[PDB]
């Protein structure tokens, strides 16, 4: 485990021979330092897994420098590893290599080959920084991190104007968040005096014993960084929009890493959250109605990488329920399978996407199952595990825990939004597939192969499988134990959850498999297509940030375009070049005036000395 | 002593750079560099053996060297000069920046380049004197001395593209600006030696004498405002900007006088140094309204960089969004904010340097600064592009670039003495975000919106390369290893701090 920083070094050299590199070296070559950067990285951190449980699990703790001390402000760069970093680390390097290698099979023959596993790279090491971080700035120099590297990538294809009007919302979005993150930062060292997040969970009881009123706005503040990277409400305008990046991006800002650092962040401060339990139960409520909103959203997407970002936005959702429900182990597990079934489907809807010749409307396909089999296959998988298939899926064990865990708490009406959102997830998930894969072919699609594209693919849908829910993550000793439902009220939920996930199979086939003409009834009713416009739009809240931030900050922008400020400290040389014009006019070269000036200014000064005598 | 040299070997070379040019026009560029380079190695020497990291506040004032000598008698006023690890910081940054302004106009070998290098020369000296002088007659001579050699390289040597009616109408505000506010100082400066001699009944100009003069709360509070309209206006501190966008627009086009005159924060200094430590109770009434038109520069700068076209220009209005959040610190009296303001006036000024000297480079390839018709330069340049990100990135104060590190530390000691106003100064940080990518996007990234900008461009030589390469590796050792920096001036800024709290009680 005292190779804890080379998780860092590696992918940051990576970064650091690719961009200097400026394209001047092969795809292979390119391709060797960018996986084997992050290839490295896994197998280290294998490595330190091993001695992790060899040495009892004990959480181990690597400083390496005091980065800032100025008087009781001692921020240190130091790292620590105790289960749920290991649980992270692990997802990051392990899944974050198999995407960068189907990733070297997608770039092939695309400018920047390079310029990508740069950024690649660094977003890794940004992501690891955020995961070992022993305290909450240094983990700000991560969270920051994966940010620029997100805006980076979103905007790779920099010649369109588009994708770089996504990377920008995505960057401000975040920002937000980063900012409402910051506060806390502020709130808990002028409370505590520590960031140390060890440290703060041991100082806090004592100091807010009196009151907790600043620990409830800290953990509200926690709340914020964290909707904004996890794309929750009110910050998820961001996600949608960042499908126009590289689709091996998507797989890793969504399923591997950023989108999972809300949940992360939580997790790790989840000792402060427990002394607020109002704001922990708002994390419960933001994630229910995130998952119901989103899936409404993906219900009505046409472009197959939209689709995924919603569904993203409620699997995430699902992840936050699980935290205010107080399941911490449930959403770290579902992190887990997430990083699978999601990294798959992204994985697989790129290699459809490439073999349709770069068409992404769902609708304008079809038919592909016998074109690309295997992609086919690895889409059932994925809408399996992400519909929560009962069994087979290791989504469903995932799933039901958070399902289990609200239950057991007693958060009723949260289970009830699950269940909901499980049979939307199931229409949404299949109504895409059996609209791409199944029916008549429209594309032909040109046949995708050969290993660094196979391989990470058959390796996730394994994953994707019951085989990926046998990866229990160590948490016992970080995170506490989630109340136990009785047996036969938890074979009830199972029952219940399995029947609304086939149920919701079966409807989708029905509706989007044949003649596909109730839908399109539905669809074209008045009804249909004004809740259809609606949730297509995402409920919206685009639209009307657009109106309330963007349009009032360029309507000051034009306003104060010409300084108006400086304009107003020109008045008092406008006035003496006027008062020089007035006065040379009594410069009239005529005598007689002059003699007359002298007449007129005896009489004032005369008249002076006997009203002032 | 060795603190006379740091301002005489550059007001030297400055006169070897014109006596020079005789022997050609390529001779005046290495005097230049040797009498900076000189001075570089001076300061870097008085660090090696200052010990500033182990010394500890012991109370203004704390010098680590000091040299008097007599220079008029009759009013008591002399050649004091002082160093300390703030102003320690201020002198080296001043050697580093002006090793790069000779280094940026290289190229330039034309006739008269030696009066340039003198000019050049001359504001660099009066830049270290104005760090350096402890006398209130020396402080301010070299505060208004440095602005003439300016107004001739921004008239005479200026933007090759402006004419020259423009560039003197800049240089013109930009010394009527200065210059007038420094005068309503030498008021002050004047108001205080008086104040002083009726109280007690010495004539003295030396700042350790005059630091406490007994006066009433009416008199220290003018006073007070005679310094701040002087350091409002180098900051500068809106409303009194309107300057700053026309000087760097008509300045060299290769960034000398910018990096020269324009990025060393003599104001900053002087608030620390001179304000807060003479005018302690004034400073501290006068704390919400400083505080407040901060805040105003903050949105104000960005709002005004966003809508900007010249790339100049937007990067002038960043630096009045930047400065906002040094205001607010100097006025909260925490060490820690206290501390993020000396990181961030040295970030400032390599960051904005990096981009100043960006922009003549680009500049020289594309024969313009309109980002209206640039685009896809990306796809054009080798290195340009790829290290005006960098810079940006700095600039919106990513964690790791230095910039960061120093707007943080403000905010986290801010917060704990003005909670609301650091919790709507840290918003600026988004609007940051939106003038920084503007930029990017509207210069490096889309299509080429001209025709000049749709062809390969000449790419960065070995000189530009090094120049930049070696910004990029300061910030970044700054933003991840600040520590050395912060021990230098701790001893100095904590003098302050505890003098301004202490003598408020
Ligand atoms: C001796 C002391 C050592 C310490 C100091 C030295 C370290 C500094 C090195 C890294 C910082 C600067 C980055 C590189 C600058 C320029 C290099 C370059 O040419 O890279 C080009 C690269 C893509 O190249 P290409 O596709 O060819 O397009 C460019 C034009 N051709 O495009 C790019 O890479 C774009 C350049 C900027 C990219 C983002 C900037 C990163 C800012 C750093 C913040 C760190 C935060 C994250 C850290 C988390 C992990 C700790
Ligand atoms: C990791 C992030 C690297 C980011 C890029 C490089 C920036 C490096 C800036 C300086 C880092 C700080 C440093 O070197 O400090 C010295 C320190 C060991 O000494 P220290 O423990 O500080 O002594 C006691 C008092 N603190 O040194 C250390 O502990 C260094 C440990 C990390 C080594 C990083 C090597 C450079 C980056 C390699 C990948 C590119
Ligand atoms: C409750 C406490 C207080 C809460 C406060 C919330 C935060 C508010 C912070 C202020 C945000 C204001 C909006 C920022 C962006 C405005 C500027 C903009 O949109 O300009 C368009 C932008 C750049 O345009 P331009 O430079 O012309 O592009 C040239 C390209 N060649 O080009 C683009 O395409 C960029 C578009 C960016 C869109 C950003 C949207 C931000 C939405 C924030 C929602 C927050 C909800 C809470
Ligand atoms: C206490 C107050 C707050 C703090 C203040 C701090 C110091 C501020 C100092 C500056 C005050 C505002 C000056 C506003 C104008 C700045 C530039 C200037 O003086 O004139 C520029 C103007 C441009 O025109 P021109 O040069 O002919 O170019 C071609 C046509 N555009 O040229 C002209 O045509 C103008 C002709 C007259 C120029 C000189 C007279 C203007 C200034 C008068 C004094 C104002 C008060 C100063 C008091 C001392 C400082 C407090
Ligand atoms: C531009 C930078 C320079 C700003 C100059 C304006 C500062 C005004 C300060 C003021 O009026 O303070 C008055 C009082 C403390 O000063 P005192 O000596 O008690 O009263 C006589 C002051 N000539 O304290 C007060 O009563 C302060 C209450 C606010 C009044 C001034 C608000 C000024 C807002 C715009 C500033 C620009
Ligand atoms: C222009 C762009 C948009 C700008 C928006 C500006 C919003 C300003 C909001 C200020 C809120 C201030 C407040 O709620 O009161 C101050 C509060 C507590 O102050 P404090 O002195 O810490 O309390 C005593 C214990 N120390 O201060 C705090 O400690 C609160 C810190 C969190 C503030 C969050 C602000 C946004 C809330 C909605 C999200």
């Amino acid at each position: 485990m005292n190779m804890l920083a080379l998780t860092i070094i590696l992918p940051l050299i990576g970064f650091v021979l690719l961009a200097f590199s400026r394209g001047r070296w092969s795809e292979n070559v390119s391709a060797i330092v960018g996986v084997g950067s992050v290839g490295l990285a896994a197998l280290v951190t294998a490595f330190i897994g091993v001695d992790f449980f060899a040495n009892g699990e004990q959480t181990y703790s690597q400083p390496l420098w005091t980065w800032m001390s100025v008087g009781d402000f001692n921020i240190g760069f130091n790292l620590v590893l105790d289960g749920l970093s290991l649980t992270m680390l692990s997802v990051v390097t392990g899944v974050g290599f198999l995407i960068h290698m189907y990733a070297s099979w997608y770039m092939r023959g695309e400018e920047g080959y390079s310029r990508f596993f740069a950024y690649t790279n660094l977003f890794i090491a940004s992501m690891v920084v955020l995961v070992l971080a022993d305290n909450l700035l240094l983990m700000y120099l991560g969270w920051e991190g994966v940010g620029l590297c997100s805006y980076l990538l979103i905007g790779f294809y920099y010649t369109d104007p588009k994708n770089g009007a996504a990377a920008m919302k995505a960057f401000v979005v975040t920002r937000v968040g980063d900012v409402f993150l910051a506060f806390a930062l502020f709130i808990l060292y002028n409370e505590l005096g520590t960031l140390n997040f060890r440290e703060m969970v041991e100082l806090a009881p004592a100091h807010f014993a009196d009151g907790n009123n600043m620990l409830m706005w800290a953990t509200l503040m926690l709340l914020g960084g964290a909707v904004g990277k996890s794309a929750q409400l009110p910050l998820q305008t961001w996600l949608a929009d960042a499908m126009a990046g590289p689709t091996p991006v998507s797989a890793l800002i969504h399923a591997a890493t950023m989108v999972t650092a809300g949940v992360y962040l939580i997790a790790r401060t989840h000792g402060l959250f427990l002394m607020t339990p109002e704001v922990l139960h708002l994390v419960g409520i933001v994630g229910a109605v995130t998952l119901l909103l989103a899936g409404f959203a993906a219900l009505v997407q046409t472009d197959i990488k939209r689709v995924l970002a919603y569904s993203t936005m409620s699997q995430i959702g699902y992840m936050f329920l699980a935290l205010g429900v107080q399941a911490w182990d449930a959403a770290i597990f579902h992190l887990m399978t997430h990083a699978f079934f999601k990294a798959l489907l992204f994985l697989a809807s790129g290699s459809v996407i490439l073999a349709c010749h770069h068409e992404q409307n769902i609708f304008k396909m079809g038919g592909l199952r016998k074109s690309i089999p295997l992609v086919y296959l690895c889409f059932l998988v994925g809408g399996a595990a992400l519909s929560a298939l009962p069994l087979v899926t290791a989504g469903f064990f995932s799933k039901d825990e958070i399902l289990a865990g609200a239950m057991a708490n007693g958060h009723i009406n949260l289970m009830v939004a699950g269940l909901v959102g499980a049979f939307m997830t199931s229409l949404y998930t299949f109504r895409m597939i059996f609209i791409v894969f199944h029916g008549k072919e429209q594309i032909h699609a040109h046949a995708v192969k050969g290993v660094t594209h196979s391989l990470p693919l058959i390796v996730l849908l394994i994953l994707s499988t019951f085989v990926g829910a046998l990866i229990v993550p160590p948490l016992q000793g970080v995170l506490p134990q989630t109340t136990e439902l009785a047996h036969g009220s938890m074979l009830t939920l199972e029952i219940t959850s399995g029947v609304v996930a086939v149920v919701g199979i079966l409807l989708a086939a029905w509706l989007w498999l044949g003649k596909r003409t109730l839908v399109t009834s539905i669809a074209n009713s008045a009804p249909g297509r004004l809740l259809g416009t609606w949730w297509y739009n995402a409920w919206g809240f685009d639209w009307l940030y657009d109106k309330v931030f963007v349009k009032p900050f360029l309507g000051i922008a034009w306003l104060l375009k010409r300084d108006p400020l400086n304009s107003m400290m020109n008045i008092p040389a406008v006035l003496s070049r006027f008062a020089g014009k007035g006065l040379l006019l009594s410069e009239n070269g005529y005598l007689r005036w002059y003699v007359a000036s002298m007449s007129i200014g005896a009489v004032v000064v005369l008249a002076l000395l006997m009203v002032l005598r | 002593m060795l603190l006379p040299w740091l301002i005489l070997i550059p007001f030297i070379g400055g006169f070897l750079c014109w006596q020079t040019e005789r022997f050609g026009v390529k001779v005046p560029r290495w005097i230049a560099l040797i009498t900076m380079g000189l001075t570089l190695a001076l300061s870097l020497q008085l660090w090696l053996q200052g010990g500033y990291s182990l010394t500890q506040s012991a109370g203004i004032p704390q010098w680590q060297s000091e040299f008097d000598m007599p220079w008029i008698p009759r009013f008591g006023i002399s050649i004091h000069l002082a160093i300390d690890g703030l102003s320690l910081l201020m002198v080296v940054l001043t050697g580093l920046l002006g090793v790069l302004a000779v280094l940026c106009s290289w190229k330039e070998i034309e006739k008269y380049q030696g009066f340039f290098h003198l000019n050049l020369m001359w504001i660099l000296g009066g830049v270290i004197g104005v760090f350096l002088a402890i006398d209130m007659f020396l402080f301010f001579f070299f505060w208004e001395m440095m602005l003439v050699p300016m107004y001739f390289l921004i008239a005479l040597w200026g933007h090759k593209a402006s004419d020259g009616k423009t560039r003197i109408t800049a240089a013109t505000k930009f010394f009527i600006y200065t210059q007038a506010s420094g005068l309503v100082m030498l008021i002050a400066i004047l108001a205080l030696v008086f104040v002083h001699y009726n109280a007690t009944g010495v004539w003295t100009f030396n700042y350790e004498e005059l630091l406490n003069t007994p006066m009433s709360s009416g008199v220290e509070y003018l006073l007070m405002l005679g310094f701040f309209i002087a350091f409002a206006v180098k900051m500068p501190v809106v409303p009194l900007h309107g300057w700053l966008p026309d000087a760097h627009s008509q300045a060299p086009t290769a960034g000398s006088v910018d990096l020269a005159g324009i990025l060393l924060k003599t104001a900053a200094y002087g608030l620390l140094r001179f304000s807060l430590p003479l005018f302690p109770n004034a400073s501290a009434e006068f704390a919400p309204i400083a505080m407040w038109l901060g805040v105003i520069g903050i949105f104000y700068g960005a709002w005004m960089a966003f809508a900007q076209t010249d790339i100049k220009r937007l990067i002038a209005y960043t630096s009045v969004s930047h400065m906002g959040f040094v205001l607010i610190a100097i006025y909260t009296g925490s060490q820690l904010a206290y501390q993020g303001a000396v990181i961030q006036m040295i970030a400032h000024g390599l960051s904005a340097a990096g981009l100043f000297i960006l922009c003549g480079q680009l500049y020289e390839r594309i024969h313009t600064r309109d980002m209206r018709m640039m685009g896809g330069l990306w796809s054009k340049m080798k290195w340009l592009p790829a290290l005006s990100l960098f810079f940006a990135v700095a600039t919106l104060g990513m964690p790791g670039t230095g910039n960061f590190v120093g707007e943080f530390m403000i905010l986290f000691g801010s917060f704990q003495v003005v909670p609301v106003i650091t919790v709507i100064s840290t918003f600026g940080l988004v609007f940051a975000s939106v003038y920084s990518l503007a930029m990017l996007h509207r210069a490096y990234f889309g299509k080429a919106k001209s025709q000049i900008a749709s062809q390969e461009l000449p790419g960065m030589s070995l000189r530009e390369l090094f120049m930049i390469l070696l910004l990029v590796v300061l910030l970044v050792l700054l933003g991840f290893y600040p520590q050395p920096i912060l021990d230098t001036s701790h001893s100095a800024i904590g003098n302050i701090q505890q003098w301004f709290v202490n003598s408020v009680t």
